RNA sequence: UAAGCCCAAUUAGUGAUUGCCCAUUAUUCCUUUGGUAAGGGCGGAAACAAAGGAGAAAGUGUAGCCCUUCCGAUGUAGAUGUGGCCUGGAGGUUAGGACGAAGCUUAUGGCGUGAGCCUAAGAUGGACCGGCCUCUAGUGCAGAUCUUGGUUGGCGUA
RNA sequence: UGCAAGGCCGGAAAGAAAAGAAUUAGAGGCACCAAGUGGGCCUUCUUCGGUAAGCGGAGCAGGCGAUGCGGAAUGAACCGC
RNA sequence: UGAAAUGAGCGGAGUAUUUGAGCUGCGCACGGCGGCCGCACGCACUGGUUUCUUCUCCGUGAUGCUCCAUGUUGGCGAUGGAAAUGGGGUGCCCCCACCCGUCUUGAAACACGGACCAAGGAGUCAAACAGACGCGCAAGGGAGGAGAUAUGGUUGCCAGUACUUCUCUCGUACUGAAAGGGAGAUGCAAAAUGCAUCUGUGGUGUGCACACGUCAAAUCCGUUUGAUUUGCCCAACACC
RNA sequence: AAGUUUGAAAAGCACUUUGGAAAGAGAGUGAAAUAGAACCUGAAGUCGUGACAAAGACAAUGGAAGUACCUCCAUUUCAAC
């Protein structure tokens, strides 16, 4: 099935959001932490540090959410979830859940071909 | 600048734009200098007198 | 140790950010406590007898409605 | 860059929804949120943002109260006009102090079971506000009220009490503390009474 | 610095008006990589297959009172490696 | 087929088309006639003008001129340490950002309301020219606390309700004549939203006497916001 | 007794026919003919519903709910089976004598059953042509009683 | 619940709310009540007049049973008398009799104005309320 | 024959009044987010099988009902909000797992402004466990000369 | 019958003319509950003590503190923003 | 790339319309001399002349509530160990860029704590009060402690749930140090406990909605949306 | 301080070969032996090794924008497209 086309997929920054010095200390993440110190170069904004979350980054809401293949991700778990998906296959693809087993994985994917539902890591064939 | 836009303020500027182009005019222009330069140094004249 | 003594530097614009309020108008909280009180005896009498003349008005005016 | 000094002081707590969670509550919102957009009455505007509002800013109203101001209304209105519609938009609580009233059409959020045997015993009727909606749509011959919220134990706390011109009244669990100091011109001095303002 | 815009000095061009008179003008940055890698008319002229790559661009506006232009070089901005090199200003679109 | 309420609405709605056709031609018309009028009123004042002038210099006397009665008023400057008389003046002069420009009316109030804001505000006295471009081209309205673009004489007859303003001539007359309706027409309108001056400025430190930009620059102020504009 | 705008109140946040995964509010409600969690499409909900359903034999059933029967779960919903072939504006038509507000959604979802029974015939044949030439060690087969 | 609570917010915060300079310290003005004449004695003032000193006779050995003597006024007699009762009573005759110790009541008092005439029965009553009562039909006996 | 100082100018007694460069400023365009926000639509218009499509919720807040239109967005201490993220348990409700559960690994991609979420692959593991609504708390670490355990350059050195 | 004070009944109201004859990104009032803070520093101008001080102390007002960005090569505060 | 083209621009139809510039009529205005003489060509006749200059009229609603879907010419892509685009890595170039946390007016500081990693690690619980918000009832609200019995049963679910208090507590009434006193309105009146009635805001000013009209604006002509008069004024505020 | 928590079961590695032994190399049991004995999983940190990227001295790290090279990855196309 082909995804609905929407306007063009503008990302406002590619690069994530790291943790300050997260690179020279093993332990720290690089999830984002909102620094705090009084004396912080990024906290304080100077031109040659790294960038702050803010609400001027928010993707565009026509084009937000949606995958490179055209598609929204669901979640699916087993066969009856296809039918949630069969009117907005267009919109929205599966997403077959990492703890299905290889049999049920079986039974969701020759369903999946047979309703023209897109399966986003359902594997190989088409 | 936009034509639309202009015209639909003001119906009335195509005939500033005509007076413009009349005005522009070479021979039109020519004439009118001379004439005024004429009627103007007249009625000074026949003033200081 | 010695600290600074006193200052009105930021006070005005503290003042100022809520704005000096205006003064609360002549016709609000023109209470007559603490007037002289000849005036203010006399005025109470008069005021009573304006009360009663108030209330006859009304029944005057409900009874010409309804007599209407 | 413009110059916007004191513009967040010119903007106003505004509340569009309820903190209810009561789902009719939320039925008579949507309604009276519907009538309100649709309809050019101020009567539906006023309901809605009563609707809106919280518990304590919904007071209840006494019935006497109701009654008294109905005949205030009633004189001075022609005899040939029915009488008004009382439209509360909190509870309906009874009055013990006044015994007989008359037939009157009261639509309230909630009458109490007294009120309510009150208002059907006199040969009035306990309207709800969709009966309102059905029969009033637009609010035309209806009385709005409100309850009275001054005389809450609460406001009578507001303020200093040892201020001089405040009568209110002190926090205190023993009513016989905090009766000598500040309180007696004997014990070198008493708030004022009185402050000219 | 600001890499989007690029700034080109063109021989005999020392003048603003010469500058104007190549605004529009395609612009290209020849270099070569290390592999042969895809170019126009792989497989129709496959004499082209080279190491030799190509950077296009066009001229935005002139720069300055000396003949020096302002080049938007297409989507990426050109390197800083090529600060110095030769850059090749044609003589399309033509307008005369 | 089509629903009873849908016909309705049908009916409703072509009779709404015609009614707003011809409210359009009939606005058309009378913005042409209204922008004839005063085309040929400012025509003959220029030229009433200018034989005064002749006569004057005939006899060996002067001809005093008009004294202004509208200035545009352009801010200069930032908004950054400004004391709080300044402050309050360009509040009220609604030069709240730089390069913010409003018409005023040239008068001992508002004169001395420029005299104490005079080194964050150039300003002088506007040309027919400039009023026409600045309505035409940075013109917008308040409507419904809203900045909103003049495009149609409709929306300005919307806004003013007022018989002598019905379009964007009219605005144009009162502020350059300084009409019974000046306050009204300005009011109504936001104020204009400027661009920096292309060429560049002289000195915004500086009088404009004395080789800076922030003074009274008289008609001076036409080819800087002409720049600006 | 209990109106539909109270029960869709009730029922809005939390319901087992409501799948929120991931950000997306989706509803395995079997009477629901798009699948979005809405009001107008819960099926199971409203006073009266009609939703599209297929049939063997590539045929679509319309399955209604009128509401004189709403207290007697066995007796709510009533089966119509439409013949294949069928045109979808019918099953329009026949959802729409119920509720008007279905018709559009009514007649996209006859037609995709349709497109659904011939696109499972399709697979299902060139699936019968690829296992005619496996050697297939095991095959299961189940009793008759 | 632990999870609306400002510590749930303020995870990361460093601080909670104390502030850099001042700080959270233990008891930086004394614990409890102390200083009320020194150091808290503007809030003592302004918001406990009357706190400090003595006032009046001592009672040693109060009992508040002696001294139970609970009061109803005139208008709000209604809450006693039942509704068929209420229904059937004019001046001049049949009248309800209220039992005021019985329903909890020592003392009959006068305020606003009677709605349904009855004979109370009180062990106390002011001058008003028996004056009104008696005005309205009614009566009181007095009872112990 | 300044690339110094004091005056002037903008391509020069030629024919008018903008030389040029640089901002997180101005103007304008696109996108996000929040309003003391401003408005419209929401009674499915009619028609339409497979071999133009889909959606349309009377709504604070979500993947925001949908659309249009304006205005503002920095910020220590501090306040507040968040159908905001995450953790261990409890009521419910839906699933998953020996065709491999939790844990663990990553040039492993996708989504989200972010907290994070999800998928992929383990040539990892070998038995539990995920989503959503609600309830609950011993619920989130980079530093406290922090606690415990392990490691570690100095160092094959003294 | 004058005055003073509360009212009641009527009148007239450029709704405030003309003389430069205001303007406003002008919703005015009223509360309740609370946090941080209560070491400040710099500057134009005015100012006191001191020979003076990057010294000590004040007034009006702007800043930094809490703030970056573009300039003064470099600098919390100067210029611009 | 015409999935609504609003166009002086795209259609249709006319050779005209009327802008200005020249020349010029009457009266007024303006200037000079003090009624004339001048009027640079100002205003009214939306004056005359067309000598030059000029485009002039009409025209399509949404029966589309919303979103997405439409050209030309080449190159590269023909299932490939493909092409392309986007992500990831690593290096390089130009430019930019002081070390985190902290106290502090001021930190990159020659101020202090800072070798690494794992696990752990700090606004909690209870009670009194108050405010905001959610609930339930309301002149009343509510326990508590105990009782019975479904349960005198059941390993356990079930230490829960269901039921009842002439009680207790808070409130409906305050005030005085206490002795102990204790609040309606109106009318007539003027009794050191006055009398009569009981459908009633104690009065005044300002005050939602509603009712009565009256205006102005915009109207698809149905109305809506802003006043504003009068009556009642709810809640509140002020003076009595 | 310390879970003897290998495995379903000791079936706890016979035997050959090098080694003085410890052990190694094979073989064997077991579904698994980086399940080989205080042995389930087996993280971080640190270290060894093979392959590759390079790289002066700008301490290193870091931002922004490109490019060279790689990519066990994610999508989209392969023909009246
Ligand atoms: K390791
Ligand atoms: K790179
Ligand atoms: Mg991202
Ligand atoms: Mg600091
Ligand atoms: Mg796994
Ligand atoms: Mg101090
Ligand atoms: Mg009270
Ligand atoms: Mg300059
Ligand atoms: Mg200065
Ligand atoms: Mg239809
Ligand atoms: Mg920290
Ligand atoms: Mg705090
Ligand atoms: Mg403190
Ligand atoms: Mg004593
Ligand atoms: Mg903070
Ligand atoms: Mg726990
Ligand atoms: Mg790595
Ligand atoms: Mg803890
Ligand atoms: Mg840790
Ligand atoms: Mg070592
Ligand atoms: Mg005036
Ligand atoms: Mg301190
Ligand atoms: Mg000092
Ligand atoms: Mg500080
Ligand atoms: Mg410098
Ligand atoms: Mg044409
Ligand atoms: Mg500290
Ligand atoms: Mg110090
Ligand atoms: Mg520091
Ligand atoms: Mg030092
Ligand atoms: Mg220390
Ligand atoms: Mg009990
Ligand atoms: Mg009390
Ligand atoms: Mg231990
Ligand atoms: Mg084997
Ligand atoms: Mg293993
Ligand atoms: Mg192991
Ligand atoms: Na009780
Ligand atoms: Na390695």
């Amino acid at each position: 099935v082909k995804p609905t086309v929407s306007k063009a997929i503008v990302k406002k920054r590619t690069k994530r959001f790291t943790r300050h010095r997260y690179e020279l200390f093993p332990q720290l993440s690089s999830s984002w932490r909102k620094p705090r110190g009084e004396d912080s170069p990024v906290r304080r904004r100077y031109k040659g540090q790294k960038a702050m979350p803010n609400k001027g980054y928010g993707s565009d809401r026509a084009t937000k959410y949606i995958t490179p293949s055209g598609f929204r991700n669901f979640p699916i778990n087993n066969v009856e979830d296809l039918y949630m998906l069969v009117m907005q296959n267009r919109k929205y693809a599966g997403v077959i859940s990492h703890t299905v087993g290889a049999r049920k994985r079986k039974a969701i994917v020759r369903k999946a071909m047979e309703l023209d539902v897109r399966l986003a890591n359902g594997n190989a064939k088409l | 600048k936009n034509r639309r836009l202009r015209l639909r303020l003001n119906p009335y500027v195509k005939r500033e734009t005509a007076a413009a182009k009349g005005m522009r005019n070479v021979a039109n222009r020519d004439a009118r200098r001379k004439a005024k330069l004429a009627r103007v140094t007249k009625a000074k004249k026949a003033a200081t007198k | 140790a010695k600290s600074k003594n006193h200052t009105n530097h930021n006070q005005s614009s503290k003042n100022h950010r809520n704005g000096i309020k205006g003064p609360v108008p002549l016709h609000l909280h023109n209470s007559k406590r603490g007037s002289w009180l000849p005036a203010l005896v006399n005025a109470r009498r008069v005021r009573k007898h304006n009360q009663k003349a108030a209330l006859k008005k009304r029944r005057e005016r409900i009874a010409a409605f309804a007599a209407k | 860059g413009v110059d916007l000094t004191g513009i967040s002081k010119k903007s106003r707590v505004i509340r569009h929804h309820t903190y209810s969670t009561n789902p009719y509550i939320k039925l008579l919102i949507k309604l009276y949120k519907f009538l309100a957009k649709r309809t050019s009455s101020g009567f539906n505007k006023v309901v809605y943002q009563r609707l809106i509002k919280s518990r304590s800013n919904r007071a209840p109203i006494s019935l006497s109260r109701i009654a008294v101001v109905m005949k205030r209304k009633a004189v001075f209105t022609a005899k040939s006009k029915a009488a008004p519609i009382a439209v509360v938009v909190g509870d309906v609580l009874d009055d013990v102090r006044m015994a007989r009233i008359p037939a009157m059409r009261v639509c309230a959020l909630r009458f109490s079971k007294s009120a309510r045997q009150s208002i059907v015993a006199a040969g009035g009727e306990c309207l709800t506000f969709d009966q309102l909606a059905m029969i009033a749509p637009t609010g035309k011959n209806t009385y709005l009220l409100r309850g009275r919220k001054s005389g809450r134990e609460s406001v009578r706390h507001f303020g200093a009490s040892g201020v001089p011109g405040s009568h209110s009244k002190p926090y205190a669990t023993n009513r016989g503390k905090e009766t000598k100091r500040g309180r007696r011109t004997g014990r070198s001095y008493k708030r004022k009474a009185f402050r000219h303002v | 610095q600001t890499k989007q815009t690029a700034l080109v000095r063109v021989e005999n061009v020392n003048t603003r008006e010469d500058a104007t008179w190549y605004v529009g003008k395609r612009v290209c940055y020849v270099y070569h990589g290390k592999k042969v890698k895809r170019c126009v008319r792989w497989s129709k002229a496959p004499a082209r297959r080279s190491t030799t790559r190509a950077l296009w661009g066009r001229v935005t506006r002139p720069h300055g009172n000396a003949g020096m232009m302002r080049v938007k070089f297409n989507g990426a901005s050109v390197p800083a490696s090529a600060i110095g090199r030769r850059i090749r200003v044609y003589l399309y679109p033509s307008q005369i | 087929k089509r629903a009873a309420f849908k016909q309705q609405q049908t009916e409703s709605f072509k009779k709404a088309v015609v009614a707003r056709k011809a409210a359009k031609a009939a606005l058309k018309k009378t913005a042409y006639l209204r922008a004839r009028k005063y085309s040929r009123e400012y025509r003959g004042a220029e030229k009433k003008l200018v034989t005064l002038r002749r006569q004057a210099a005939s006899h060996g006397n002067y001809y005093l001129e008009a004294k202004p009665k509208v200035a545009v008023v352009t801010r200069i400057r930032g908004i950054a340490k400004v004391n709080p008389k300044q402050r309050k003046i360009l509040q009220l002069l609604r030069l709240r950002q730089i390069f913010n420009t409003v018409f005023v009316k040239m008068n001992k109030p508002m004169e001395n309301m420029l005299r104490a804001v005079e080194p964050y505000i150039a300003y002088g006295y506007p040309s027919l020219a400039t009023v026409r471009a600045m309505v035409y081209k940075r013109g917008y309205l308040k409507i419904n606390g809203q900045r909103v673009k003049i495009t149609d004489n409709q929306m300005i007859k919307d806004k003013y309700n007022n018989v002598d303003i019905v379009c964007a001539e009219d605005m144009v007359n009162q502020i350059y004549t300084c009409g019974k309706h000046f306050r009204t027409v300005t009011h109504g309108m936001w104020p204009f939203k400027l661009a920096p001056p292309a060429g560049g400025m002289r000195q915004k430190r500086r009088h404009f006497v004395e080789g800076g930009d922030y003074g009274n620059r008289d008609t001076l102020i036409n080819r800087f916001l002409a720049r600006m504009i | 007794s209990h109106s539909v705008d109270l029960q869709w109140v009730l029922v809005r946040q939390n319901s087992r026919f409501l799948q929120k995964r991931g950000g997306i509010r989706m509803s395995n409600d079997p009477f629901n003919n798009n699948g979005n969690w809405t009001k107008r499409h819960c099926g199971f909900l409203n006073e009266k519903a009609a939703v599209v359903k297929p049939a063997k034999g590539g045929a679509i059933c319309v399955t209604v709910k009128d509401g004189s029967s709403n207290n007697k779960p066995r007796q709510t919903y009533k089966k119509t089976v439409h013949a294949a072939g069928v045109r979808a504006s019918d099953v329009s038509r026949a959802v729409a004598a119920v509720r008007p507000d279905l018709a559009d959604v009514s007649f996209r979802r006859a037609r995709r059953m349709a497109c659904i029974a011939s696109r499972t015939a399709k697979v299902a044949a060139a699936r019968k042509a690829r296992s005619e030439k496996i050697k297939f060690s095991r095959k299961s087969a189940r009793a008759k009683r | 619940p632990t999870r609306f609570k400002k510590c749930r917010h303020q995870r990361g915060s460093t601080f909670c709310g104390y502030g850099r300079v001042g700080k959270h310290r233990k008891h930086e003005s004394g614990r409890g009540n102390a200083g009320g004449m020194h150091h808290h004695r503007i809030n003592f003032d302004k918001y406990h007049p009357g706190y400090f000193g003595k006032l009046g006779m001592d009672h040693y050995h109060r009992k508040k049973n002696p001294m139970w003597k609970p009061t109803i006024n005139l208008n709000n007699l209604s809450r006693l008398i039942a509704a068929e009762e209420a229904a059937k009573a004019a001046k001049g005759g049949t009248l309800p009799v209220v039992d005021l110790q019985s329903s909890g009541y020592a003392k009959l008092l006068g305020n606003g104005h009677i709605q349904v005439p009855c004979i109370v029965k009180a062990r106390y009553v002011s001058k008003l309320a028996d004056k009104k009562i008696r005005k309205a039909g009614g009566a009181v006996v007095l009872q112990a």
